[PDB]
């Protein structure tokens, strides 16, 4: 995931 | 016409996306906000105006645009308050990248990037980000 | 060179302002963020990169830039990160931006609005061309 995720 | 913008709202996932389209180029900027308030609208318009030479904004006339804080922002920045495809195109890009981001805001800004940098047509074509910059540079000169 | 930006942070009223400077023109963009985190810094850079053709960013090598979210953002946007590298002869621009913010602070209820008014002033000041006129002239490909 690009942001906080992942 | 180099200083004219249109501003529109889209509702997704219970959030609001404010979308500014530079009419002559198709270039966009967008921000994700909790609700469509006068405070957020004014803040978005001052940010836009410190970046580009904004003379006129066309809007949906909703109550966020009528507020005294938006009028004070527009007065200060020299903005007069007096493309629907671009928005459907943005919405469609957002859907296609949506799953690559935890938050709607990151997907929105990826879609903005994809939209503004995509070449239209063949070899010889331009992106919207190239068009806006070329329109404004030519106007100054 | 048209694609080279420098990012700097400055702290005011106990808040953080991230400033991106287009080195060739002196044009600036700025945002108040709640803290110098990886995710806030990533989101700032994703927005900047969607707006202008950003090839390289010089940073102060703060921990927010060494974060993997920032690295993911820069690789997705194709930005080359140059951490801890000065392009030479800035804290003037911070002291200047804060000077202007100080001049308009009494016209805005909240600091974030004052920062945007200060960016507008800075980019429109004739020095003859403004920073806003110079950045477009430099970047235009025709
Ligand atoms: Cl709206
Ligand atoms: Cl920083």
């Amino acid at each position: 995931k690009l942001d906080n995720x992942x | 016409s180099p200083g004219i913008w249109q501003l529109d709202c889209t509702h997704l996932e219970g959030k609001v996306i404010l979308v500014a389209v530079h009419v002559a180029s198709g270039y966009i900027e967008a921000e994700v906000i909790p609700a469509e308030t006068g405070q957020e609208t004014a803040y978005f318009l001052l940010k836009l105006a410190g970046r580009w030479p904004v003379k006129t904004v066309h809007t949906d006339n909703g109550s966020n645009f009528t507020s005294t804080t938006v009028k004070a922002a527009c007065d200060w920045a020299g903005i007069k308050q007096e493309i629907e495809s671009m928005n459907k195109e943005l919405k469609k890009i957002i859907g296609q990248v949506r799953d690559q981001a935890e938050h709607l805001k990151t997907a929105v800004q990826m879609a903005v990037f994809i939209h503004n940098h995509k070449r239209k047509g063949g070899i010889g074509g331009y992106s919207a980000g190239e068009r806006i910059v070329d329109i404004i540079a030519t106007d100054i000169q």
